[PDB]
């Protein structure tokens, strides 16, 4: 592994100190639908004229990026995008900017967000929450060993592939960092107890994320919730855990670990790194090779019927994407 | 139930990051 994450980290560098910039333009796409929104940018299933391939396009007004404060996040969002290179991160095939946007045009993942499923369900079994686990935990070291911090875990932003496997996308937190960074970001629910403490933190926080995301898909519920964010927040502070009846003891132990408001204890950031997880009692039947090598048969493939089907997805109001003849924010987003 | 209270609290959809 060792071996792969040195040359791995060669062609991020490569990538990250000379990024791709103005690969397509908005006429060479023909916008079909909305498949999702977020706080920042919307989402569109689209299809290049010339390939005929769907992609989603993510679009960001420029103007509500400098409102919300997010124009450092949103070009470390595409830097590191377009830098990365896992076979469990979605991919950044074009990337352009206009006068009112910012464009950024990924593969198509069909599946639909893992969190629809998760809600539809209920919850996952533990064998079937573990296969998506073990991605996760492969798709984080590598990020790590690249001095990237993801930010962002949810199962909002995870997506199923027409496999069963799992994409990574919205990189909008993502940072590369040696040492601490005090942002307060992310989504309530998975904020680390460093974050909301204004502490200043580190790799270690998408380490307890990986611990609500494991809790709420064997649970079917975040293991803090409640009607407002400050009292999510009051409780992650807390630290106070309920598991429910079914979790198995090896799923409670790794928890009690990855949920460790203690850093000098909390798993994947102690002297073995992510060994410590990849080796826990739970991920005893887990073949990492071959989860890295998409050789394990999916728990569940998502139905899909032609290119371009967004069954899988909720509807979306639709909304014109303007473009004014006048350049916004321009030296901002100049190296976007 | 545990389950019977998040179903019934407003953060059951999908959830958007956190913006100032
Ligand atoms: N490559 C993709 N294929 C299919 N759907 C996608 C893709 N990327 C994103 N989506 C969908 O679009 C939604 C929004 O994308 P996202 O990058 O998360 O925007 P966002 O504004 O940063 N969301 P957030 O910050 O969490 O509030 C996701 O939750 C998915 O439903
Ligand atoms: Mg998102
Ligand atoms: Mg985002």
């Amino acid at each position: 592994v060792k071996e792969f994450l040195a040359k791995a980290k060669e062609d991020f560098l490569k990538k990250w100190e000379t990024p791709s910039q103005n690969t397509a333009q908005l006429d060479q796409f023909d916008r079909i639908k909305t498949l999702g929104t977020g706080s920042f940018g919307r989402v569109m299933l689209v299809k290049h004229k010339e390939s005929g391939n769907h992609y989603a396009m993510k679009i960001l007004d420029k103007q509500k990026v400098v409102k919300l404060k997010q124009i450092e996040h949103t070009l470390n969002e595409k830097r590191i995008l377009q830098a990365v290179n896992f076979p469990f991160l979605v991919k950044l095939e074009f990337s352009f900017k206009d006068n009112s946007n910012l464009y950024m045009v990924m593969e198509y993942v069909a599946g639909g967000e893992m969190f629809s499923h998760l809600r539809r369900i209920g919850r996952f079994s533990e064998p079937h929450a573990r296969f998506y686990a073990a991605q996760i935990v492969l798709t984080f070291e590598y990020l790590h060993s690249l001095d990237l911090i993801y930010r962002d875990l949810k199962p909002e932003n995870l997506l199923i592939d027409q496999q069963g496997y799992i994409q990574v996308t919205d990189f909008g937190f993502a940072k590369r960092v040696k040492g601490r960074t005090w942002t307060l970001c992310g989504t309530p629910e998975y904020l680390a107890p460093e974050i909301i403490l204004s502490k200043g933190y580190n790799k270690a926080v998408d380490w307890w994320a990986l611990g609500v995301l494991i809790y709420e898909m064997a649970a079917g519920y975040p293991p803090f919730f409640a009607d407002q964010p400050i009292q999510i927040y009051e409780k992650i502070v807390s630290g106070k855990v309920r598991f429910p009846s079914h979790f198995s003891s090896d799923l409670k132990d790794l928890l009690r670990n990855l949920l460790q408001v203690d850093l000098t204890k909390r798993f994947g950031n102690l002297k073995n790194g992510v060994n410590d997880i990849k080796n826990h009692k739970w991920f005893a039947t887990t073949d990492w090779i071959a989860i890295y090598q998409r050789k394990v048969e999916a728990p569940f493939i998502p139905k899909f019927k032609g290119p371009g089907d967004t069954s899988n997805f909720d509807d979306y109001e639709e909304e014109e994407i303007r473009v004014s003849i006048n350049e916004k924010c321009g030296k901002e987003f100049t190296e976007f | 139930t545990t389950y019977a209270d998040f179903i019934a609290s407003g953060r059951t959809g999908r959830r958007n990051a956190i913006h100032d």
